[PDB]
């Protein structure tokens, strides 16, 4: 009988720094054992300071981003300013609990800049419980990415180590290294790796290829 | 043409809306002054008997820890609009987890005046608070018209008080001096001896919340008059 | 008094509001419509109050369906509204019965919506008359006019507005039942130029529309090469 | 005389006087001007202050990234209609993911304002709007009226003392098309200046400008962002 | 005062309902209906002022059902509404009860609808009269009329319009002699009444005649080529 | 209209509804220690009226209560159904009879809402209530069209109430009022107030409320039972004329 | 702009709201005095009629254990306002288990009255109410509510026919000295009610509330004692010492 | 003018004016004999064209209840329908035919519904309701106010005062259903402005067998001063 949900793959990642923030994703869209398309990024630019990732059921991914885009314009109309990362996060927390009994099957990660230029990463559940973090993975390979981030960013189970802060050039190499490995064991992680870097100067994008198997 | 809010004059006027303005001059006078150090609010209470406890006359109130209101006109309209402002400031916190600006509180409170309830609100309000944009003073009118002001006087003696503020005001003042100027203007539009129960006074600074003055702090400024 | 509501009669059974709503159509610019042998042609005397308005503003010819056109005279907001109702009537007809609405039926459905406003105290009557025109292979050419009261009659030629008398006195001269649309265009433009008075009001624009065989049951604005070729004939026939 | 106290009442001459009286409320607001080239559409207003020691009333409003309005009349009707427009544009981006055309917005505005003209218990909207936008058909300037009527325009001025601006614009229409942005804004400012007395002149405090084009969202320039556009005006004698 | 809204007056009268009987005479036309032993006939005049009107659309006769026909007299827009309501009621009757509505019942349904407009101040009454005709199973042909006030009754003959008293005098003078009623006698009586009260020497274009008979119970509106047959016989005797 | 004050703080529709009761028949009540009674006059006096009903103006509301009315009669027929519904709702909710004051409050809360809410007319009816309860015993109340009830020991409503009141003030013997005494006083008050003299037994209606073996009783005196009451009145005031 | 509608006037007035206060200027006088641990209010009696049970002429009405109420104006509107306040006094213990405070229910009653000045088709409540009571922390409270939906706090007040004359009395007399004991707080109310009374004492009805006790309506055996004491203290001072 | 308004005297004026519309309708007689009830009224037409066998001033509600009226027939056709529905509601609940008094109560309630709102006028009819329940006859008289009266005999409409004095002087008990019809027709003959024919009046009787509208033959029988 009619079930209103389906898992369309997806994998998302975000890392925060002292002057930047990355939000990355794969570009494959799937349906069961088949592949829909190999150009379907899960990252969406909201403001000049904020980026969001969305993974799970794709219809909800499309609906929720439009709802967010329509709420940003209303905020700007009523308050004559653009929103902050924390305000968008707290608003999404209510938009998600609006459907507490028919939820958006979506795993969300926000990444942007705090109000003094520091990085900020907010990770959500499908029903709106959010949590500021330094790094978080989400999607199908979330179980595979977070240990290596806990090790190489949090310096966990490593003694007598240099607790150096993560620079952008190191973070980007690290981000590429984790998807290069998740494309080898996870079947939903796919063709390309989109990376959206957020800085005081604006928002960039980078595309990097992965194996098509 | 005079009675009914759905009837235009031949010149395109709404006399009931103007008669709602005229209901403000029947209220005691209130003054609000901007300053880069903060905002002040100063009012007359108009005690009618020594038996009434004057603390039960709410003419200055807290909307939040960073916004304070002063009113003149009908009590019921004021209760309604103050409850509206208080509720909106907290719905904003619940959703966005931040402080609503004075401009947006005023914008949201003025939208009820845009509803013909079957009668215009017979009350004008001054909103004093501190925002990301610093201290701000706003003025809402029964027409739902709101605007930023550097100094404004509403109520019975609004004309003379405004005709004095335009002389004693400059965009370099301090808060202790503006508080003195406001009470000097208030002294001149009263046929009663200014004292520490015939007036209220409040301030909202950046690093400090809304604070209504006490009898001690009031008398310690009444003395230097 | 007896002339302040449409829920009110007078001692002689008259409803004066509905008549005062026709007085508003009498004070508007003139539109005509003529039923030919193989189509219908609309013409409107479109007044330009200011040179700041673009060429194409205050269009008084409306497409209500892909086989029906509409010309109005009176209050224009009322006319735009009634056009919006005539559109949803034809829409729901296709949605429920699966084919294009006839014009005898659309005229009745709009006439009743207009008549409903002549009965109540909370509303006024509409301040616009209007003509509808269609063509079909089965139903043929058709032209109905609807008044503020809610009356609806068929026509071979009709006018609405200021110069109603002057225009029908010229339309009865036409042997419209013999002619085609391209020949009646000349006559439509000639009548609009005859009844227009340059001293009573300023310059004007000519606005035309068609429906017939030559458009294949599609209501169209007349092309420019034909509208100019008829406006010229109008000028050259004013030597009389 | 006595067919005036209600909008559902015709007169023996076929007129509704409450609508004619609502149209007189546009003449009570400050003057606004609108004009368009083939690439850009411009709105310039003249703001007005209640007390000298207060801020000037805001005359131009943002509706979307391609539409904006300047208002003359009652403030409340303008604040209601702007919130109507904004939601009607959001509703179009939500469904179709395209910007709503301007003709299809002003048609909706007319359909909305037509009801108070016909049903009793509601007041006609005593506000006039000049609507500047840009869509797939180029720039547009639309006038909207308390009579639920609307016009497509090459240029227009509404409000108090607007006949002077209209007379100015009527004899410079032949230039606006091939004008660049600076010259177009200057024509607007001069038409606006023709509405003032000879005593007063244009100032940073009392002038707002709104511009939209192909490569330009609807921006507003209010106090110090205006001074580029004022530099260039010939100091008129009388 | 006691004439603007539907209130009672000191003498117990409703003047806004009497003023709706005066709107029947604004159209300026007269209708006549006559009953026979096997037929029932309605007659009215067809006045086009312009040659630009299509005469096919200018009618006051209407088909309610296959077996019931009407002639409407009064304000023209009100009549179309009352006719559409009559059609809706006739259709829902058969949907609900499984047989065709009589005239006796449709008439009183329209009257019940009209009386609510006199007892409730929502809507105005309709300035229109209505005469119906139909053939019944046991009762035979029927002629029924209803008013703006909700009054209804059956008739042997009646009229509606301006020349209604001077028509009901003609008719009551002819009915008493009780001749052998027939189709031809009925139509001749109706046309002679409308000719006498108007004094116009009718053409076939200036009238429209609807008929219903026990042989053919289907209402049919006559042609100009069939009215001429009855008109010529009048000049003879 | 009723939703409008006067400058002198008055409500004139509420006063006109109260003036609309003097046109109605006279009804009095008399409280006693043995019981409590009502006494209405039948202005429905005509040679062709049938008198089919048990009683025309005494209406029974409960096993422990009755009422009499004066004013508009349609309004009375409305209020008498509402009373009977309130009583049965209380019974359904608690399975005990309703006291004789909660019912009056419940009806007065309905009568007050018609002086206050837009387009409706105040009930042009005053009422008297007699009943028994286990809290205050025998009681007598008096409602007005404004929604104002009051407890009484003897009162009168309708035509010539201000005269019967003055008589009761001058002949009521509080603390020593039996039921025979109350009926003897009723036949007097109702004869020195009726325009039609001789007080025909056809022109009155009397009901008594008493208790017997822990059950409440509401009877209605018949014709022959009131003839005796009448005959024992002219004898009484003929003896008050003998001493000349 | 004139009478008969709640619209406005050129001066900025609502006359249907003043004409309801004019009904409160027509009832019987009702006073109230706030002490330290006693609070006393008293109301003139309504001219008993020789055949009426006065059990039902209750002018003073409790709302809960800690709060009480006295009214002047229309008698029937009072009952509806008092029942609708009694309901809220319990709904407030349902919504939060804490009891109610005097200002909460005064605010509720004032909002209820305000609600009837907003629409046509609704007539304002033609009463005022002196709402005296207690709190947690044992702070005595007194408030006064008018038909317009306005409420203040008072040390002593009056409402009804004669309030304009009792206000002057309490202005001249109310100090911290006359609230030393309970018997002085009651004598003040007795003397104030005497200024409009029938020179009697049977035309008086006083109630009191303590931090410990519930509401306690007095019997004439104590009212007579207080009135005799007051008559004696005035025969000695005003006459025998001046 | 208004109906939710008292006069200072304490009168409802529109009700008084609705009774004036009853006082100008066709006469109607009512007599309650020992074994039946009679209802008679004037059914006269303005021409020989009106078919009198198509509309009825005497109508049945049930097998044992019947009606006449004075005033407005449009208003009558509403109350006929309402009474016929209320009787069926009663039967549907209790499966017993409705008594004649409960119908009068429930119909006066309908007449009272139209006396309390603005935007509605009262009925311009009074009714006479005959019945036969519990081995006894009944006759009532409902008014536009919402008030009903039980009568032994009465008359409504034009000349309802002399027509009632005639009954006061020419009516008693110990009658039967046939001596009462003669009296009712004699009471109608006072106001008959012309020759009384079988088709100018309309008669209905109720008894143990139930309500029945008599036929023109039965009317012509007793129109000869027979029985």
């Amino acid at each position: 009988r009619f079930s209103p949900y389906v898992f369309n793959g997806g994998t998302i990642l975000a890392i925060a720094g002292e002057d930047f923030a990355i939000v990355a994703s794969d570009t494959r869209l799937s349906e069961g054992f088949s592949i829909h398309t190999r150009d379907s990024p899960k990252c969406y630019k909201l403001t000049d300071k904020t980026v969001i990732g969305c993974s799970g059921f794709h219809g909800d991914c499309l609906t929720l981003t439009k709802i967010i885009e329509a709420r940003l314009k209303m905020y700007k109309h009523s308050n004559n300013k653009a929103m902050t990362t924390g305000a968008i996060a707290a608003m999404l927390s209510t938009i998600l609990y609006s459907r507490r009994f028919f939820p958006y099957y979506v795993y969300n990660i926000i990444g942007g800049l705090d109000e003094e230029g520091k990085g900020a990463v907010y990770s959500f559940d499908p029903v709106g419980s959010y949590q500021r973090d330094s790094f978080k993975a989400g999607g199908s390979a979330s179980a595979m990415l977070q240990p290596l981030l806990d090790n190489q960013v949090g310096f966990k189970n490593m003694q007598n180590v240099e607790h150096v802060p993560l620079s952008l050039d190191r973070a980007m190499r690290l981000v590429k290294d984790v998807f290069i490995s998740a494309a080898e064991r996870d079947v939903y992680t796919g063709d390309a790796l989109r990376i959206c870097i957020v800085t005081k100067e604006g928002i960039r994008e980078e595309t990097v290829s992965l194996r098509k198997d | 043409y005079d009675r009914g809010v759905n009837t235009f004059s031949p010149e395109g006027r709404l006399f009931q809306v103007e008669y709602a303005i005229e209901a403000i001059k029947l209220g005691s006078t209130a003054i609000g002054i901007q300053t880069s150090e903060g905002v002040c609010l100063a009012v007359e209470k108009r005690i009618t008997s020594p038996l009434m406890e004057p603390s039960s006359i709410e003419k200055i109130v807290e909307i939040d820890a960073h916004i304070g209101c002063a009113m003149s006109g009908l009590i019921a309209d004021a209760k309604t609009l103050i409850d509206k402002a208080r509720v909106e400031t907290q719905n904003h916190w619940f959703t966005y987890n931040e402080t609503m600006t004075v401009e947006s509180v005023t914008q949201a409170v003025s939208n009820l005046a845009l509803q013909f309830m079957s009668r215009p609100f017979g009350v004008a309000l001054l909103f004093g608070g501190v925002d990301e944009k610093g201290p701000q003073l706003f003025h809402m009118d029964p027409s739902g018209t709101f605007v930023q002001c550097d100094a404004r006087a509403i109520g019975s003696a609004s004309e003379g008080a405004q005709s004095s503020l335009q002389e004693v005001y400059h965009k370099s003042m301090t808060l202790k001096e503006a508080i003195k100027s406001s009470l000097i203007i208030l002294k001149q539009v009263m046929e009663e001896k200014l004292n520490a129960t015939n007036i209220e006074l409040a301030t909202v600074q950046p690093g400090q919340n809304f604070h209504m003055f006490t009898k001690e702090e009031l008398e310690e400024v009444i003395k230097d008059i | 008094g007896y002339d302040l509501s449409a829920s009110t009669f007078s001692p002689d059974g008259r409803v004066f509001q509905v008549e005062y709503a026709m007085k508003a159509v009498e004070n508007s610019s003139t539109a005509i419509g003529i039923r030919c042998k193989d189509g219908v042609v609309f013409g409107v005397e479109k007044l330009v109050l200011s040179k700041l308005y673009e060429e194409g503003s205050n269009k008084r010819l409306f497409n209500v369906d892909r086989h029906v056109g509409m010309a109005v005279a009176g209050l224009l907001a009322d006319a735009r509204s009634l056009a919006d109702i005539a559109r949803e009537e034809a829409s729901n007809f296709r949605s429920n019965f699966g084919y294009n609405i006839p014009l005898k039926h659309l005229a009745d459905r709009v006439a009743m919506y207009v008549h409903a406003y002549t009965l109540y105290s909370a509303v006024r009557p509409f301040g616009c008359s209007f003509m509808l025109g269609s063509y079909s292979v089965n139903d043929g050419a058709q032209l109905y006019m609807i008044d503020p009261s809610g009356v609806s009659y068929g026509y071979w030629g009709c006018a609405i507005g200021k110069a109603r008398q002057a225009a029908k006195t010229e339309i009865e001269k036409l042997q419209m039942k013999e002619m085609t649309c391209r020949d009646i265009v000349k006559e439509v433009a000639k009548i609009i130029y005859i009844v227009h008075d340059e001293v009573k009001d300023k310059a004007f624009e000519l606005e035309l529309s068609w429906v017939g065989e030559l458009t294949n049951g599609r209501h169209e604005i007349v092309p420019k090469d034909i509208r100019e070729e008829a406006e010229k004939y109008a000028k050259e026939s004013l030597k009389e | 005389n006595q067919y005036d106290n209600d909008v559902t009442v015709w007169s023996p001459q076929g007129r509704i006087h409450q609508i004619e009286y609502a149209m007189e409320a546009v003449k009570q607001g400050s003057a606004t001007v609108g004009l368009k080239s083939k690439t850009h559409a411009v709105l310039v207003a003249l703001k007005r202050a209640q007390s000298e020691l207060a801020a000037h009333q805001k005359k131009i409003l943002h509706v979307d990234n391609h539409i904006g309005i300047s208002i003359a009349g009652l403030t409340a009707d303008a604040r209601l209609l702007c919130n109507f427009m904004r939601q009607e544009c959001l509703d179009s981006r939500f469904v179709f993911d395209r910007p709503l055309p301007v003709s299809r917005l002003v048609s909706l505005i007319g359909s909305k304002t037509q009801i108070p003209t016909q049903r009793y218990g509601r007041r006609p909207y005593g506000v006039g709007l000049l609507i500047a936008g840009y869509d797939d058909m180029g720039p547009h300037i639309f006038q909207t009226c308390p009579s639920a009527n609307y016009f497509d325009c090459r240029a227009m001025s509404i409000g108090a003392r607007s006949q002077s601006a209209r007379t100015y614009l009527e004899r410079h229409m032949s230039e606006f098309m091939e004008c660049n942005l600076n010259e177009l804004v200057k024509h607007g400012l001069r038409a606006l200046r023709e509405t003032l007395p000879a005593e007063q002149d244009l100032t940073t405090k009392n002038v707002s400008i709104g511009i939209v084009g192909k490569d330009l969202e609807f921006t507003i320039y209010d106090d110090d962002d205006v001074s580029p556009f004022l530099e260039g005006l010939e100091e008129r004698p009388q | 005062f006691d004439r603007h809204i539907t209130i009672f007056s000191p003498e117990g009268r409703l003047y806004q309902v009497e003023y709706a009987f005066k709107a029947i005479n604004q159209g300026g036309l007269t209708s006549v209906a006559v009953r026979g032993k096997d037929c029932a006939v309605i007659v009215t005049q067809k006045k086009v002022p312009d040659k630009l009107l299509d005469s096919s659309t200018v009618t006051h006769l209407f088909k309610i059902t296959e077996n019931i026909g009407c002639v409407m007299t009064g304000m023209t827009a009100d009549s179309r509404s009352q006719v559409q309501r009559a059609r809706y009621e006739a259709a829902n009757w058969k949907y609900k009860y499984g047989y065709e509505i009589p005239v006796d019942m449709l008439c009183k349904r329209i009257a019940d609808i009209s009386q609510v407009y006199t007892q409730n101040a929502e809507m105005r009454p309709l300035g229109c009269c209505m005469i119906l005709i139909g053939i019944d199973e046991e009762q035979g042909p029927q002629v029924y009329k209803c008013d703006p006030a909700g009054y209804y009754c059956g008739f042997k003959a009646t009229a509606a319009g301006v020349k209604q008293t001077e028509s009901t005098s003609f008719l009551e003078k002819k009915v008493k002699k009780k001749f052998d009623w027939t189709f031809e006698q009925t139509v001749e009586t109706a046309i002679t009444c409308l000719s006498t009260v108007l004094s116009i020497d009718f053409k076939p274009s200036e009238i429209e005649v609807g008929v219903v008979t026990v042989e053919n119970p289907k209402f049919r509106i006559l042609t100009e080529a069939e009215i001429d047959a009855h008109l010529v016989a009048l000049a003879e005797r | 209209r009723t939703t409008i004050f006067s400058p002198e703080g008055r409500l004139y529709q509420v006063e006109y509804a109260m003036e609309a009761i003097g046109h109605a028949g006279t009804c009095l009540g008399i409280l006693a220690n043995d019981g409590v009674l009502l006494a209405a006059e039948r202005r429905n006096i005509h040679k062709l009226l049938d008198e089919v009903f048990f009683s025309e103006k005494i209406y029974k509301l409960n096993e422990d209560m009755a009422c009499s009315v004066a004013g508009i009669t349609s309004d009375a027929n409305v209020l008498t159904n509402e009373l009977r519904l309130i009583a049965q709702r209380y019974l359904l909710q608690y399975q005990e009879p309703i006291p004789c004051e909660q019912l009056v409050t419940a009806l007065c809360d309905i009568k007050q809402a018609y002086t206050q809410f837009g387009g409706k007319r105040p009930f042009g009816v005053s009422l008297l209530y007699i009943g028994w309860d286990k809290h205050y015993g025998f009681q007598l109340y008096q409602s007005d069209p404004s929604g104002n009830y009051g407890g009484w020991k003897a009162t009168c409503i309708g035509n010539n109430s201000a005269a019967a009141v003055s008589m009761l003030k001058q002949d009521y013997k509080e603390g020593e009022m039996t039921l025979k005494s109350a009926l003897a006083l009723a036949i007097k008050v109702l004869n020195k107030t009726m325009d039609v003299s001789k007080l025909s037994a056809e022109k009155v209606e009397i009901a008594t409320l008493t208790r017997e073996n822990g059950k409440t009783v509401i009877r209605v005196l018949k014709q022959k039972e009131v003839e005796q009451l009448i005959k024992k009145h002219e004898e009484e005031e003929a003896k008050a004329e003998r001493e000349k | 702009y004139d009478r008969a509608i709640t619209v406005f006037s050129p001066d900025g007035h609502l006359f249907q709201v003043e004409y309801a206060q004019e009904a409160v200027k027509k009832g019987s006088t009702a006073v109230g005095v706030r002490g330290r641990d006693i609070v006393v209010l008293g109301v003139e009696k309504k001219s008993v009629a020789k055949l009426q049970d006065e059990r039902t002429v209750r002018k003073i009405c409790a709302l809960d254990d800690n709060v009480c109420m006295a009214f002047a104006g229309l008698t029937a509107d009072a009952r509806i306002v008092i029942n609708r306040a009694r309901v809220e006094c319990q709904s407030h213990r349902l919504t939060v288990e804490d009891p109610v405070t005097v200002e909460y229910i005064t605010r509720y009653i004032a909002s209820l009255k305000q609600r009837y000045t907003q629409s046509n088709g609704r007539r304002p409540f033609g009463i005022s109410a002196l709402i005296v009571g207690f709190d947690f922390d044992g702070t005595p409270r007194l408030y006064q509510t008018d038909p317009s939906g306005t409420y203040h706090a008072w040390k002593a007040n009056a409402i009804g026919r004669g309030a304009k004359s009792v206000r002057e009395f309490l202005e001249k007399n109310y100090t911290d000295e006359a609230i030393e004991t309970d018997d002085l707080t009651i004598k003040l109310v007795i003397k104030a009610l005497l200024e409009v009374v029938q020179s009697g004492g049977k035309n008086i009805e006083l109630a009191v509330m303590r931090r410990d006790q519930s509401l306690k309506i007095l019997n004439p055996e104590e009212i007579e004692k207080y009135v005799a004491e007051i008559e004696k203290e005035k025969e000695e001072n005003e006459k025998k010492k001046q | 003018f208004s109906l939710t308004t008292f006069s200072p005297s304490g009168k409802l004026v529109q009700i008084e004016y609705a009774l004036a519309a009853v006082a100008g309708g066709a006469p109607s007689v009512g007599i309650k004999a020992a074994n039946g009830v009679v209802l008679a009224t004037e059914k006269k037409q303005k021409s020989i064209l009106y078919d009198e066998r198509s509309v009825h001033k005497v109508e049945p509600i049930t097998k044992h209840i019947g009606l006449v009226y004075s005033g407005m027939g449009p208003d009558y056709r509403v109350l006929v329908h309402r009474a016929r529905k209320l009787a069926q509601q009663y039967y549907l609940v209790y499966q017993e035919p409705i008594p004649t008094a409960q119908l009068v109560q429930r119909v006066a309630s309908v007449m009272q519904e139209y006396t309390q709102s603005g935007g509605v006028r009262p009925f311009g009819v009074s009714l006479l309701i005959c019945g036969w329940n519990e081995g006894r006859p009944y006759l009532f008289q409902s008014d536009p106010s919402g008030a009903y009266f039980a009568w032994k005999a009465t008359a409504m409409g034009k000349n309802y005062v002399n027509g009632k004095t005639f009954l006061e002087k020419r009516y008693n008990e110990d009658l039967e259903l046939e001596d009462a019809i003669h009296t009712a027709i004699l009471t109608l003959k006072e106001s008959f402005e012309g020759q009384m024919t079988e088709d100018n009046i309309e008669v209905g009787i109720c008894n143990e067998a139930g309500f029945r509208r008599l036929t023109p033959t039965e009317v012509k029988d007793y129109l000869a001063a027979i029985a």
